[PDB]
């Protein structure tokens, strides 16, 4: 079966907060496509081949 | 029948195409339904209170 | 968007019939528990935040950043003082400092 | 009784896939979400989750929005009438109206 993912819970109350003292810098890659092939058929050729 | 199986080996591949345009549409529609919910990174959970 | 996280800046680079990104996020690493308060009653008037929260290390009360822990004592340049301790849910006890 | 359309369409070789998240995965998404939402705010989406009261998270919304947290401070008790009316009312849209 599969798995969602880790189980965790946020400790959640009245008067408690919680606040980063450190950080970090992350770099992502995001790939994206933007053209695709300039094809072209040659239609009379193609059907009856001379 | 087997005659229309026979001819429709001699049509070619028409089938092949339409069942990979089928099977890359559900591909496509798992690939929504994850890309939609799919977001948060653990299961988070109501505290009692 | 731009990455996940906090984006700062992103890169294009070249790709064969497509573009690669390069998104640089800030991502907060390690977090601690503090007591927070909405408010601050001194002599009943209540003090507010400018920019950031209230927390409590357990003897002492402090004004900081959402995003990074800066702690600075609690002045009235970085508060401002809304109606009375009648009406807040939550308000605590502090001597609110001036220069 | 007589011969239906799913059988129909099922004996002529037309048939439907399940999708390979249930109905369950996808409201335990939903309910990951939503907690992660009440219990952190927007911490969760950035990085790790941040515990924060919910009081406090609607101060932050509202000086986002562009009025200062006073306001909620002050006005807590008919925000929060506002919005169980508000939820009541679209469950009884919901119930009454199938448009
Ligand atoms: C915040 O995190 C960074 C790294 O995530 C810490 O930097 C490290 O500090 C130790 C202690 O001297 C060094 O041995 C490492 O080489 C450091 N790493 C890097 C990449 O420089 C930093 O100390 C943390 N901040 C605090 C206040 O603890
Ligand atoms: C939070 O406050 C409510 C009412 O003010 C109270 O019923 C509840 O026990 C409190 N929870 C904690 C953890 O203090
Ligand atoms: C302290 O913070 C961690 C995560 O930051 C949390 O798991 C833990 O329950 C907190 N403890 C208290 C006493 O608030
Ligand atoms: C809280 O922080 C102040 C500021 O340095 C310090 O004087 C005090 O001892 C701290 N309280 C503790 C650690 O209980
Ligand atoms: C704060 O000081 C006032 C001054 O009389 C007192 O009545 C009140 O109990 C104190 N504590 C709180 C939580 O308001």
């Amino acid at each position: 079966t599969m798995s969602l993912g880790a189980e965790n819970s946020v400790a959640y109350s009245n008067n408690s907060i919680a606040i980063p003292t450190n950080f970090t810098i992350s770099v992502t890659t995001e790939i994206l496509p933007v053209s695709m092939t300039k094809t072209s058929v040659d239609c009379t050729m193609y059907i009856c081949g001379d | 029948s087997t005659e229309c199986s026979n001819l429709l080996l001699q049509y070619g591949s028409f089938c092949t195409q339409l069942k990979r345009a089928l099977t890359g549409i559900a591909v496509e529609q798992d690939k929504n339904t994850q890309e939609v919910f799919a977001q948060v990174k653990q299961i988070y959970k109501t505290p009692p209170i | 968007f731009c990455g996940k996280g906090y984006h700062l800046m992103s890169f294009p680079q070249s790709a064969p019939h497509g573009v690669v990104f390069l998104h640089v996020t800030y991502v907060p690493a390690q977090e601690k528990n503090f007591t927070t308060a909405p408010a601050i009653c001194h002599d009943g008037k209540a003090h507010f935040p400018r920019e950031g929260v209230f927390v409590s290390n357990g003897t002492h009360w402090f004004v900081t950043q959402r995003n990074f822990y800066e702690p600075q004592i609690i002045t009235t340049d970085n508060t401002f003082v809304s109606g009375n301790c009648d009406v807040v849910i939550g308000i605590v006890n502090n001597t609110v400092y001036d220069p | 009784a007589a011969r239906d359309l799913i059988c129909a369409q099922k004996f002529n070789g037309l048939t439907v896939l399940p999708p390979l998240l249930t109905d369950e995965m996808i409201a335990q998404y939903t309910s990951a979400l939503l907690a992660g939402t009440i219990t952190s705010g927007w911490t969760f989406g950035a990085g790790a989750a941040l515990q924060i009261p919910f009081a406090m998270q609607m101060a932050y919304r509202f000086n986002g929005i562009g009025v200062t947290q006073n306001v909620l401070y002050e006005n807590q008790k008919l925000i929060a009438n506002q919005f169980n009316s508000a939820i009541g009312k679209i469950q009884d849209s919901l119930s009454s109206t199938a448009s």
